[PDB]
């Protein structure tokens, strides 16, 4: 097989511990 | 291509967490790619296939231990290597956990940045 280099992303969020 | 969201789970709590707990989801979908490799991102990268790592509070600089759970990793197709880099592969059009890792961790209260690289593969 093989990777599509055009279809790679890069993705965040921000995850919050509330007290 | 692809179409990536990624959502952060409600009501995560500072403190002593349960193991495994659940802090995002990823979502994949494509109408063309049958599959996808998935790592983490960070300064700390703490297994070979980037699928457990470390990720640094904003605010107080602290460390919580992050990656796929387990359920999700035993859905994986298959690891593959690209330019030398493994890559665990999991079926386009579905979803996984992105949880703490590991026995269960003390979260200081604060916002911790998840990062993921997603990318096509054809099997």
């Amino acid at each position: 097989g093989s990777f599509l280099p055009n279809s790679e992303q890069q993705k965040s969020v921000d995850i919050v511990a509330s007290s | 291509d692809l179409t990536v969201s990624l959502i952060p789970v409600s009501g995560l709590k500072a403190g002593k967490n349960a193991p495994s707990a659940k802090i995002a989801k990823l979502v994949v979908n494509s109408t063309t790619l049958k599959e996808f490799g998935v790592r983490g991102i960070s300064n700390n990268v703490v297994d070979s296939t980037g699928t457990a790592w470390r990720v640094a509070g904003k605010n107080t600089g602290k460390e919580i231990g992050v990656g796929l759970s387990s359920d999700s990793l035993r859905r994986s197709d298959s690891t593959e290597k690209w330019n030398g880099v493994n890559w665990m592969t999991f079926n386009s059009n579905d979803t996984l956990d992105i949880v703490l890792t590991g026995p269960a961790q003390n979260v200081t209260a604060d916002t911790y940045p998840i990062t993921l690289d997603v990318v096509g593969y054809q099997p």
